[PDB]
DNA sequence: ATCGATGTATATATCTGACACGTGCCTGGAGACTAGGGAGTAATCCCCTTGGCGGTTAAAACGCGGGGGACAGCGCGTACGTGCGTTTAAGCGGTGCTAGAGCTG
DNA sequence: AGCTCTAGCACCGCTTAAACGCACGTACGCGCTGTCCCCCGCGTTTTAACCGCCAAGGGGATTACTCCCTAGTCTCCAGGCACGTGTCAGATATATACATCGAT
């Protein structure tokens, strides 16, 4: 039979791999549409640098990693390993963001 | 419209990937992606603004980074 | 000096416009003399970086409708900027 | 005779104290006229919006002068309010009374 | 005679301390602790009374923020009493630790 | 030279500011863990405090001084002068 | 008239003194900026980037580069615990974060 | 046509990197955050300066108001390291013209 | 259910010290005028962004088995809430006095 | 450097409420087990992100020109803050009626 791994394996190995890496784990054209619907509620007819879309991206990213981060250490705490959408209210609520 | 939804359910494992999580609920994406559009919407709401005050209509990183710096996240690589 | 400048009056004139029967407390008219200090200094400094920003070395009404517009959060920036230009109007039809 | 800016734009902040303060407080070199009357503007309505509040609360609490109390109940009850004082503490302002659910009894 | 049952003695004191808005910790042992741990920066300093007053309604509000914070991952823990765990977990998440 | 003050932040006292944060049983430990906390936070602010009164050649501490400290850490201060 | 010989020789520097004193005026901080403190401020600058410019130096020696990328800046501004808390609301473009797995999540035999 | 003078600390960043590791180049995305970096503490260095200088009523930045801002904000010991730096260059200034 | 304590919502008489109101003054705000420098406006341009087409490939979408982690349930014992006697020190009032804050030249 | 005066520190005595130590009961954190469900690994499809290249146009930057707006100066006065007064909002006492917890 062909190797199969343990479930849980490879994803150790996937973290490894992207926490040492540095590109943008979002894909540039669909962030960049994102972008431009968001800006269309405030002002119609916007233009945008492409520095300024990858400066959103990096900004984006950072953000929602260390957001993992600290919802990772509150899953955890709750004596678990899957991260759930209470744990994400839970870090974003003693962040003070809600 | 379905833009929100261009960020992909293997976007946001990769992000949790570089955050350190091996498991990831099915609830987790959306909520992910609703709280990911909260802080654009924040970003975009100072970044417009700012082109709003230079009486143009394209939005440069400039505007972008000291968006940035005004809720507290100052980020480094576009300029001071 | 021996002088103490502060908010005191104009607040206590504010609040008898709003409520004529309602007093206020020392302590409580020193919170918002600190509030007013405090708000007047947050606007005041991101009129002057927005000055900054664009080369301009003048505080104009736009420096400041953009930093209220930045700071005060929605629909009281909706109100108050508003509210503002009504107040720029009454400076401008008075002369 | 000499009529004060303020009554001009019908206000009670004072607008020449607030000129004053933003030429010597040196944020620019230059100051508008227009700048001191929209800073006065929106500094009496921020003031109105907190005392209106407070207000409500001492009534609430069927007091006649307010209180620091009624200052906090004040701000941390308007939502809208709370983030812009979010990082400021109040002066013998207290907590909101919220008790959660899960420690309430059966 | 007559005994409460444990846990809605501590809700009426959440309840009365929440509604009122005192200091709760005594004023000098907070100004003696506010004595020793200033002389380690300058000996022979003095405080003002509104000082020492700023100072402990400060920490007060720091540590009933904390506490909230506390509470809220106890519960998320599916726990009611709150652990050290809670507030080494709330202060890596405020950005403090 | 003040020794062990610390103590000082007694067991109610804890228990009461917990009271005040929603908290309705509390461990052992909390006790030693937030005086720990509190007394990192009085060194931080403290700290800043003096350093403030240094810069003004002043050998009291302020009340406004440590207002300012408490404003550069972010926790603005109202109630005692701006 | 005597040689023009610039502030930073003078202070023993390689920032820029007279940029930081013209900085300081145009800035506004104040009606009136004293000599000292471009100086001062010049070295307090340059310390602090010889700093991390040794750390990233470190980083790039330990991954085996001669030339500093975004991620050795990470890397030697996270790695120091003090960097990190001067630094600690502030993200690096193209930087990524420190390879850190907790406890827990490591599978045991 | 014209072009504004672009205002950047890109040499000195490389005078220094080169007298702290002078086989070691550097890309220049790290010349835009070291050059971002730096901008960014002599911000915050000078506006802590101007607002201690507008607490003691003092028309003046002084070596001092730097000192101190630099015990403020900056963590601990590097800013000791940072404190004697200065004071260093300080020194240098007044034994030279 | 049930009653008894037990904390809580609504009507009057008394005191106090903290706040509302009145007096004085003096200094900062207002009226007037000018320069000149900074801001507003018109014309250019060129580069920087937007839009479009081919392709093609890595990544996203989807199906599906499974196993391991989430979650519910149960036993325990111990740690923590609650009560009471004790004592310990906080709190308050009063005295004194001097280091040092604050103001001025 | 000098003068003033003020509040911060030190000590002392009385009182009384808070803290502390101990007894005791039981609520809950934790450990263990059972279940089941739903996320992960991986194979197969498919699709649109991205690279490359090109057209275009328009808008931000650049310059010159103008003009009018605000810093600056001078002079005068009335509004805003030290100080004094007085008076009343809230705390405190009683009395009367209501919703809640415990133990049976």
């Amino acid at each position: 039979k062909p190797h199969r791994y343990r479930p849980g394996t490879v994803a150790l190995r996937e973290i490894r791999r992207y926490q040492k890496s540095t590109e943008l784990l979002i894909r540039k054209l669909p962030f960049q549409r994102l972008v431009r619907e968001i800006a269309q509620d405030f002002k119609t007819d916007l233009r945008f640098q492409s520095s300024a879309v990858m400066a959103l991206q990096e900004a984006s990213e950072a953000y929602l990693v260390a957001l993992f981060e600290d919802t990772n250490l509150a899953a955890i705490h709750a004596k678990r390993v899957t991260i759930m959408p209470k744990d994400i209210q839970l870090a974003r609520r003693i962040r003070g963001e809600r | 419209r379905d833009n929100i939804q261009g960020i992909t359910k293997p976007a946001i494992r990769r992000l949790a990937r570089r955050g350190g999580v091996k498991r990831i609920s099915g609830l987790i994406y959306e909520e992910t992606r609703g709280v990911l559009k909260v802080f654009l919407e924040n970003v975009i709401r100072d970044a417009v603004t700012y082109t709003e005050h230079a009486k143009r209509k394209t939005v440069t990183a400039m505007d972008v980074v000291y968006a940035l710096k005004r809720q507290g996240r100052t980020l480094y690589g576009f300029g001071g | 000096k021996t002088r103490k400048e502060s908010y005191a009056i104009y607040v206590y004139k504010v609040l008898k416009q709003v409520h004529p029967d309602t007093g206020i407390s020392s302590k409580a008219m020193s919170i918002m003399n600190s509030f007013v200090n405090d708000v007047f200094e947050r606007i005041a400094g991101e009129a002057s970086r927005l000055a900054h920003y664009n080369k301009r070395s003048t505080i104009t009404s736009r420096e400041i409708q953009t930093a209220v517009r930045l700071l005060l959060p929605g629909e009281l920036a909706k109100h108050a900027v508003s509210e503002g230009t009504k107040a720029v109007t009454k400076y401008t039809s008075a002369k | 005779k000499a009529k004060t800016r303020s009554s001009r734009a019908g206000l009670q902040f004072p607008v020449g104290r607030v000129h004053r303060l933003l030429r010597k407080g040196n944020y620019a070199e230059r100051v508008g006229a227009g700048a001191p009357v929209y800073l006065a503007a929106v500094l009496e309505y921020l003031t109105a919006e907190i005392l209106e509040l407070a207000g409500n609360a001492a009534r609430d609490n069927k007091k006649t002068r307010i209180i620091p109390r009624h200052l906090q109940l004040a701000v941390r009850n308007d939502e809208e309010l709370n983030k812009l004082l979010g990082r400021v503490t109040i002066a013998q302002g207290g907590v909101l009374p919220n008790i959660q659910s899960v420690l309430l009894p059966k």
